[PDB]
């Protein structure tokens, strides 16, 4: 269950740019060769992106806010999955998004959170597709309400936008080829509505799960051995705005304006052109 | 984590035997106590298993029916219970512990910590 | 589920000790293998077939191929005179081999 880890380094975080990245389809209406301006919770154009990159590496409680955009270059998989609550114990409510090889469980139950939760991750006799998990996520999940089991979601760029508005938790994502390795790609990708949760919690704060290989043992201590938790992604927080999206002949979001960015996106809201 | 055990002792024959086996504070949390006895001039022999933050025991097929491995957290006690004692459980009665609370998991992981072992002899009179 | 193991394998203190664990089908299986001297509670010396407990000498090695996990000693040293079992995890239930009494020639 719970693993204790002392002397604890921070995380580097540096400042990256959003570029354009982070547009969902803001409902589940075709629309083909329009443009259509809706006001939604949207990660802003050209924001301050937060990139969390890196012996044992801290992982952070971050706020939510009014939602997170969630993006990770990575090809080691060590992201498994995210918790979201406000205590993040046993008092309230709490959101678990784990996934494997083959499912992703969504759980809302009264989970006693560890400090470092984590998946530990073990190969049978060397073999990749024999991956067993180990929760070291909470030590104990008691009046659970929801559960939900589904297909997963976890060189390739995987983008999240979670939000927790009317009750409902909604879920988008993208994954998308890239050639980048330092910040975020420019260019366009519209987010696919990946989930509607109803669960109607109240969520303030959340963590990333990471998953960590017990290299070596020592008798008697269980914080000994792990992998350090070298996890790289970016935060970005969703705010109130307006957004034209551009749908094209097949019903792709292919370009938007962020109407409040500057004076010209105003003007090509206003006008409705681009 | 160490696990200290009972004393040396000896039991009547067909009497009930409570070898009980003290881990430290946090121990009971992440880990699972198996109890592996070894009787004078045989080698080790697996008994069965508690996962005491779960509260399950899992028992061998030699002993299931016989023993009944109990925990407790506020003492952090793990203990084990052999009842119908006869000649053949003269034994040193270790108490082990495993590094995780899945039994799947089990199996990349050994006993590192191990108890000091406890003697448990019978005799009639 | 039965491991079979050599009762006693005796060696001069300086050479390569090899302790063998036979069991069906014991190579797609993970075996520890525990030391324990006489008198003291058993010690783990290899897990995962390979691997070694940090605090263990780096000379224990160990291998488990087909039938068979070898535990072997490269420079057999005064301290190793002991017994050495082999376990396995076989339905979730651990199973214990015989036990080879390891002893070092004076
Ligand atoms: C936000 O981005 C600007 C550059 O656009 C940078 O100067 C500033 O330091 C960033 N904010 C923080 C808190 O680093
Ligand atoms: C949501 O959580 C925050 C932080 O614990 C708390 O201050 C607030 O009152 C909560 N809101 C509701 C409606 O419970
Ligand atoms: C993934 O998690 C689900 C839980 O619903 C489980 O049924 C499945 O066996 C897991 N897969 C692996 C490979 O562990
Ligand atoms: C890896 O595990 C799968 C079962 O998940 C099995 O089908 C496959 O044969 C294994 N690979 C090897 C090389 O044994
Ligand atoms: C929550 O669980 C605890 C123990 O599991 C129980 O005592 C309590 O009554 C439960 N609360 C509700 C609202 O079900
Ligand atoms: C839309 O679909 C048509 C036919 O499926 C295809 O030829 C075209 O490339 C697609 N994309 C756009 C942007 O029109």
């Amino acid at each position: 269950q719970c693993v204790n880890f002392t002397n604890r380094t921070q995380l580097p975080s540096a400042y990256t740019n959003s570029f354009t990245r982070g547009v969902y389809y803001p409902d589940k209406v075709f629309r083909s060769s329009v443009l259509h301006s809706t006001q939604d919770l949207f990660l802003p154009f050209f924001s301050n992106v937060t990139w969390f990159h890196a012996k044992r590496f801290d992982n952070p409680v971050l706020p939510f806010n009014d939602g997170v955009y969630f993006a990770s270059t990575e090809k080691s998989n060590i992201i498994r999955g995210w918790i979201f609550g406000t205590t993040l114990d046993s008092k309230t409510q709490s959101l678990l998004i784990v996934n494997n090889a083959t499912n992703v469980v969504i759980k809302v139950c009264e989970f006693q959170f560890c400090n470092y939760p984590f998946l530990g991750v073990y190969y049978h006799k060397n073999n990749k597709s024999w991956m067993e998990s180990e929760f070291r996520v909470y030590s104990s999940a008691n009046n659970c309400t929801f559960e939900y089991v589904s297909q997963p979601f976890l060189k390739n760029l995987s983008e999240f936008v979670f939000k927790n508005i009317d009750g409902y938790f909604k879920i988008y994502s993208k994954h998308t080829p890239i050639n980048l390795v330092r910040d975020l790609p420019q260019g366009f990708s519209a987010l696919e509505p990946l989930v509607d949760l109803p669960i109607g919690i109240n969520i303030t704060r959340f963590q990333t799960l990471l998953a960590l290989h017990r290299s070596y043992l020592t008798p008697g201590d269980s914080s000994s051995g792990w992998t350090a938790g070298a996890a790289a992604y970016y935060v970005g927080y969703l705010q109130p705005r307006t957004f034209l999206l551009k749908y094209n002949e097949n019903g792709t979001i292919t370009d938007a304006v962020d109407c409040a960015l500057d004076p010209l996106s105003e003007t090509k809201c206003t006008l409705k052109s681009f | 984590v160490q696990l200290v055990q009972s004393g040396a002792e000896v039991k009547k024959a067909g009497s009930s035997v409570k070898v009980s086996c003290k881990a430290s504070g946090g121990t009971f949390s992440s880990h699972t106590i198996t109890w592996v006895r070894q009787a004078p001039g045989q080698g080790l022999e697996w008994m069965g298993r508690i996962i005491p933050i779960l509260g399950i025991a899992n028992y061998a097929q030699k002993f299931q029916g016989r023993v009944t491995i109990t925990a407790d957290k506020s003492t952090s006690t793990a203990y084990m219970e052999l009842s119908s004692l006869r000649s053949e459980d003269t034994a040193v009665y270790y108490c082990a512990s495993l590094q995780t609370v899945d039994t799947a998991i089990e199996k990349y992981y050994g006993m590192d910590v191990w108890g000091q072992g406890t003697t448990v002899t019978v005799s009639s009179a | 589920y039965e491991l079979t193991q050599p009762p006693s394998v005796s060696v001069s203190p300086g050479q390569t000790a090899s302790i063998t664990c036979s069991g069906d089908k014991l190579g797609d299986k993970y075996a520890c293998w525990y030391q324990q001297k006489p008198g003291q509670s058993p010690v783990l010396v290899i897990y995962q077939d390979n691997k070694r407990p940090s605090g263990i000498p780096e000379r224990f090695s160990g291998s488990n191929s087909g039938n068979t996990a070898t535990l072997t000693i490269s420079g057999t040293q005064a301290m190793d005179e002991a017994d050495y079992y082999c376990q396995a995890w076989d339905s979730s239930t651990a199973v214990f081999g015989g036990g080879t009494k390891l002893t070092v020639l004076g």
